[PDB]
């Protein structure tokens, strides 16, 4: 669990270690992961003597470099119980000539259903019995991982199409406020299709209350490292 | 607890002549 | 130190562990040093319901048409039988709907109780309750899943004995005891056997 | 600090299948 | 040089000194996990001073009265940090 | 605060009349949990003539 | 229930029912609250061909509370928007409401 | 929470006035402590007479412009993007929402060439703004929505810096001065702007002692 | 029995995974202790939803082939030990039964030229296996005797390194897993094998936390 | 392993590219270190986006020439061996085939003039190798087993000096690229290759800076 004491805008500055070198404070993530952050505005909102803190921060994610992925990705459709087929072979245009050695990682294989790799990118997916939803697995052509998506419709008309999800997210709401401590609460979550070596910036923004109920901004930023091996 | 369902009888009369 | 006695707490806690285990093991107790109970024993001669129709599908279904015939087809010279089921099955009885929109039992009062005793219908809560925690009425994938216990009738008084020798006792085991800790222990002994398993029958869907 | 004697404990039992069957009461473990 | 320290700790005295073998840098909340109380709980530290006093509100003892494979000894009272300073 | 029983272990087991020794069940937790209470308050004043 | 083919929420006294008798006994005798209003529209059902469920013809059903165990306190959430919503044939009955509880 | 005590005005103890860090897009808040020079002059205390002023010293004049809309309640409206950014040298426009500073009562989405469609929450009505970002350089949209009747007046186009109309206060029995200090999100780093604070006090008989500070605001990215 | 304690991954503290030796035969535990990395977030602890995988980073393919037989219960089997092991050149044979790793429920009387008997004990019915050595070269030949009406399944020829079934447990009071890793007799000192651990813990909600780390096997000979 | 220390590029302190030498079969590794050059940029170090191109500045075209085969799984593939050693003088062909390069999954035998046998691998689809000497001169044999369904690709025919393509790293923290630099077994001593990388770094907003260095691999024999 990563913890970070924010800035206080006092006019001085720069306490404890700050190894620096950047703008922005570290954070080391690996592909896979799904971890815990915290931030501590007691030096900042503390001072501002009012209502403390409110649930009304704002997230944004943006990489600073990207290296874009070899292999696309692919979306799936099928009703509720029927067998689900398809293949794997032309989401890798590869430039050069080489094989393509298809993988499926049984740690991030399917959630409620279960995949049979064939031997020339084709696989079956026979979903969960009285199971609907959208079911994922991440398969790996000759290392460059991708996601497949899947979704078993109801049976009666349809399902949407899901916003395949990004290298780096921060959870929709899984976040939380201790305003009588003015601790931060909030999940960091790594795709298992980021590459190691990327690094993308989060910046947070946000807002404490005052007595009456205006308000005080506070924007800082962060920067992810994807680095394999933890 | 999550919320579960109340199923109830519906309307059960017959068990000999099925409807045209 | 403590502000309270473990002790008679788990004396409590454990005849609390021998009345439960001992009539559920009185019901469905397999064979070896266990009172055969009369569910696993199933020499009860045992009746299965019809199954009904709904939009040509041939869901399985439990009619208040047929408790009263089940209960109205123990044979008289058998003597009084009274009946036991799960209180979710006797829920699903009284919530029943007829055409129209009315209740079968208590036309308009908000709720039907009737005195138990007078109907011979004693009540309980560890029978296999085939309403599955009060969720599958049945329509449509809610269907009772045909094959499981509904109520049972018997004369009881002849149809299923109770033997007992002697009630619970606790002893400390000195020895055992490590001077750290103290080891106490308990036991009774008791059993059950099916006498003429005639007088009695099982309903099931 | 201020530990109550409330016991709050909300476990059940069932009710009973005893009072219905026949009773006999043996000394010897063979009967 | 920043390193984390799982280390059981114990309880001296009625207010609880704890005695931390190394100093747990700053505004990081030093966690006390096991050792009975169901969930965890963070205090901060004091700089410098490793010394801590554990609080009399702890919400949980999660006992286990009649156990003959441990005879009920204790769970485990452990506690994580780092000590470390960086640069 | 209080005690909150959680759930009674599974002691005895119906072994058989052979051995001599029982066997070993599972325990049962107590959870001694506790709870605050909250305070209300409030003020209001008055002037004095504009009382009488 | 599918109002012609639509399906919208609905709560009719056959729910009541199994909803209070279902309390497993061995918890004790319970009590259940709810709002002035949800009573009311137990009260006003009607079967398929017009007759009232309860007090069938009296221009009021007004039982024995205390012998029913309904508390009713009008400060609880009711379902009814106050009144003028629930129990329509569309355009109506807030799917995912409270309605009443019950407990020892 | 910067905090200034104030000289003392007593003959006693690089450029003249003290310095402000600040980053685009916070609101905080500062501190000053009259408590020097106005607690010999024995009186009744500061009072709430204060003015304040704010100077530019060096602009590096805005290179996107900024524009005004209209609408009524409920009635989507819509408008373009690419009439905003002047460019004397030919770039492509790289048009970007921020997600930080989007719109406080309704939501927009951006096209894929200097397009975007607010369409305000249902049952608004007020005065809505949102900051766009043309390549890198950062402006602003405001947008009204009234209430259908007749029609509402104009926004004052907020300033890169500015001090809210009224959230000062002062203590008299410790002698404080508190204000708030907001920068806009389009303030352009390296910047440099002048505040200005006329404080007032009170003798016992309702006379005034005038006293002018000045504060260097300079508008630094990354704190 | 081997201790990992796993990094918390704070941003603080020569191959990447850490290191297990193994002996072709022994079957040892592992315990982790992922409190260091848990106690931060205050949830229930860990879950038992860990998920292993075995890969093979040098694995000098195996020599001699494995086989697998039938019989009925009761009923003597007999088969042949030669046709498992092509050799490339032109050498002799010299079969054998190791006696550490003999059958579990019969005996074998290996003949003199890759030929056996293997008659099952009384009233036996499962699976058996027992493994041979030709030329130093090991591979396990597989047995089932089935109980006389129809036949039992094939079993799936245990890998070199395995993580059985369901031996895992998991201490959601000090967050320590354990699990058991196991070596086949016929792995081959010098292999070196990863396996992987993903562990999910769950916040007081219903939500995951995942967590990755891997080890390196490394089949060693005496240990 | 070869550690090179690059430029500092600050306008201060033979040929141009630095020696690097190499043995015909050998597979180094190299080691270049950034930390002059970029660690003064202090940024986000270096980003894997290198690019190797390989020069040949002394060649010595190869007397014999290559060949490629193909066959099914399981089916014993034939071939000849002299076609391949177009001779410019008159004189006889001593064919040989090295136990060091032979082939990785399958087996050749010889014949007394120019004539050889790879029975492949029992139960192995892909593609096989092999290095043959005809008078000293050396050469490579590419034999490609299909699985018996359509055909296999056509393999490039590995040059004399490769540079991996998917071992190359670089550590962030220590600002250290490692690359792998193979030479074929063909590779004549005596001859010059020359390797030019390019190697980017990142400032701290993401933006690019280019470096780019040579080096001139050696071909020698004895080391």
């Amino acid at each position: 669990m990563y913890f970070f004491s924010v800035d206080p805008r006092n006019g001085a500055s720069k306490s404890g270690d700050v190894c620096g070198s950047c703008c922005c404070e570290s954070i080391s993530a690996r592909p896979g992961e799904v971890n815990g952050v915290m931030v501590s505005y007691a030096a900042w909102s503390a001072p501002l003597r009012g209502h403390g803190l409110t649930n009304k921060t704002t997230f944004e994610i943006d990489g600073v470099s990207v290296t874009p992925p070899k292999v696309s990705n692919a979306f799936g459709r099928t009703k509720v119980g029927v067998v689900f087929e398809g293949t794997l072979s032309d989401l890798f245009p590869n430039p050069e000539g080489e094989q393509v050695e298809y993988e499926i990682s049984e740690l991030n294989g399917p959630s409620n259903g279960v995949v049979e790799l064939g031997a020339n990118g084709a696989f079956t997916y026979t979903p969960g019995a009285l199971f609907t939803g959208v079911d994922r697995f991440w398969f790996s052509i000759n290392g460059n991982i991708g996601e497949y998506v899947i979704s078993v419709d109801p049976t009666t008309s349809e399902l949407p199409q899901p916003p395949f999800t990004t290298p780096v997210y921060v959870p929709a709401a899984r976040r939380s406020v201790d305003p009588r401590t003015h601790v931060l609460k909030f999940v960091l979550g790594v795709s298992p299709a980021a590459i190691p070596g990327d690094v993308y910036r989060l910046t947070v923004r946000q807002v404490a209350i005052d007595c009456d109920g205006n308000e005080f901004v506070h924007i800082s930023c962060y920067d992810i490292s994807i680095g394999s091996c933890g | 607890a999550a919320p579960s369902r109340l199923v109830q009888p519906g309307c059960f009369i017959c068990r000999g002549v099925a409807v045209s | 130190e403590a502000n309270y006695d473990f002790l008679s707490f788990m004396i409590g806690a454990a005849q609390r562990s021998h009345r439960i285990n001992r009539n559920q093991a009185l019901m469905i107790g397999k064979g070896v040093n266990e009172p055969k109970g009369w569910l696993t024993e199933n020499c009860f001669p045992v009746f299965q319901t019809l199954p009904v129709d709904v939009n040509g599908t041939s869901t399985p279904a439990f009619l208040a048409q047929d408790w009263r015939r089940f209960v109205t087809s123990f044979p008289a010279e058998y003597g009084e039988a009274r009946s036991v089921m799960h209180q979710n099955v006797f829920g699903y009885l009284a919530a029943m709907v007829d055409a129209n929109g009315r209740f079968l039992f208590g036309d308009g009062d908000l709720t039907f109780t009737p005195d138990l005793v007078r109907e011979r219908i004693r009540i309980s809560n560890c029978l296999p309750d085939p309403t599955e925690g009060n969720t599958k009425g049945g329509t449509g994938q809610d269907a009772f899943a045909a094959g499981s216990f509904v109520a049972a009738q018997a004369a009881w008084k002849t149809a299923f004995y109770a033997v007992e020798k002697r009630p619970m006792f606790f002893e400390q085991y000195e020895g055992g005891s490590s001077a750290w800790c103290v080891k106490y222990q308990f036991g009774a002994e008791d059993g059950g056997f099916v006498g003429c398993c005639e007088h009695g029958r099982i309903l099931q869907i | 600090p201020q530990v109550l004697a409330l016991e709050v404990d909300c476990n059940i039992e069932c009710a009973s299948l005893l009072d219905l069957y026949g009773q006999i009461e043996v000394s010897r473990s063979t009967f | 040089p920043e390193k984390t320290i799982v280390e059981p700790i114990r309880l001296k005295g009625r207010r609880g000194k704890i005695i931390l073998s190394a100093t747990p840098i700053a505004g990081r909340p030093v966690v006390f996990y096991g050792g009975g109380l169901g969930s965890p709980l963070e205090l901060i530290p004091r700089p410098g001073s490793n010394v801590l006093f554990f609080p009399y509100g702890s919400p949980d003892r999660f006992q286990t009265w009649g156990d003959c494979h441990t005879c009920d000894v204790e769970s485990q009272l452990m506690a994580t940090y780092v000590t470390g300073r960086r640069c | 605060t209080y005690m909150k029983i959680a759930d009674y272990g599974q002691l005895g087991e119906y072994t058989c009349d052979a051995k001599c020794d029982a066997e070993f069940g599972e325990p049962g937790n107590i959870r001694h949990l506790e709870g605050k209470t909250y305070d209300y308050r409030g003020v209001f004043c008055f002037n004095r003539k504009n009382l009488q």
